[PDB]
């Protein structure tokens, strides 16, 4: 009953610029801070970025701290991020998660996304 | 209401009152330098017959 | 930065066979870690919490021990929907660090 549909994946040049959505129904949303999770097609799951719930701290990997930022829109229900100046090494599957976290976000239950396949060529 | 915050009070009659500033920050954040002159070969010291 | 390492990354047990997978920490993460499963092709879902709190809607044959740097994600049994790839993540430090992850298969 929860739905964490995603878009923006698709071929874009080296050093252009996406922006992902996350567009989220369900969980009320707003009430948890949520998460940009991406993984590389072939390795393991990375680590992307974390919005808390009102949109005041955002907190960004240490590989890609600039390039990247995070927004919510809580009027629609939205997660966004920018990207900017891509690299060949950031084409992934981008899930849209809300971790169990416990320590942080304060959440309890554990909702993924489909993920966006973004390819950099 | 940010006007009435302003005046500190809650009647605000008519005119133009001024309230706050507003000051659009930046999107990318480039970083240009120049190509590369000479590159001091490593090419014959790690790879010398 | 807390780098995680993950052992064994590769791994091919049968039916009935019991798993132990090391979760080892750069830094102390006291008992925040959580222990993923993804299986091939989709989005990964969440096992442990907490690194020993089961949740609920997964059978009781996994289980999570160990605090401080090492912890043990541990398969009492292998049933053929167990074959997925096992993360682990730690909470104290921003940013989280998933694991490696380890890949089980059959024999
Ligand atoms: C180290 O030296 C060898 C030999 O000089 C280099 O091998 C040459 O590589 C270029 C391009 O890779 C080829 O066109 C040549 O035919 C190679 N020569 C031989 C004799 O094999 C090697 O590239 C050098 N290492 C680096 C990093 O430049």
């Amino acid at each position: 009953e929860v739905q964490l549909v995603e878009s923006g994946g698709g071929v874009v040049q080296p050093g252009g610029s996406l922006r992902l959505s996350c567009a989220a129904s369900g969980f009320t949303f707003n009430s948890y801070g949520m998460h940009w999770v991406r993984q590389a097609p072939g390795k393991g799951l990375e680590w992307v970025a974390f919005i808390r719930y009102d949109g005041g701290n955002k907190y960004y990997a240490d590989s890609v701290k600039g390039r990247f930022t995070i927004s919510r829109d809580n009027s629609k229900n939205t997660l966004y991020l920018q990207m900017k100046s891509l690299r060949a090494e950031d084409t992934a599957v981008y899930y849209c998660a809300n971790l169990k976290d416990s320590r942080y976000s304060g959440s309890y239950y554990d909702y993924w996304g489909q993920g966006t396949l973004v390819t950099v060529s | 209401s940010e006007t009435k915050c302003t005046l500190k009070s809650f009647t605000v009659e008519k005119g133009i009152y001024q309230t706050s500033n507003f000051r659009v920050q930046p999107t990318e954040s480039i970083v240009r330098f120049p190509n590369i002159t000479n590159l001091c070969p490593f090419d014959e010291v790690f790879n010398a017959t | 930065v807390i780098w995680m390492t993950q052992s064994p990354s590769s791994l091919s047990a049968s039916v009935g066979d019991r798993v132990t997978i090391t979760c080892q920490a750069s830094q102390d993460i006291r008992f925040y870690l959580n222990w993923y499963q993804q299986k091939p092709g989709k989005a990964p879902k969440l096992l442990i919490s907490d690194a020993s709190n089961m949740e609920t809607g997964v059978p009781s044959r996994f289980s999570g021990s160990g605090s401080g740097t090492d912890f043990t994600f541990t398969i009492s049994s292998l049933q053929p929907e167990d074959i997925a790839t096992y993360y682990c993540q730690q909470y104290d430090n921003l940013p989280f660090t998933f694991g490696p992850g380890t890949k089980v298969d059959f024999k």
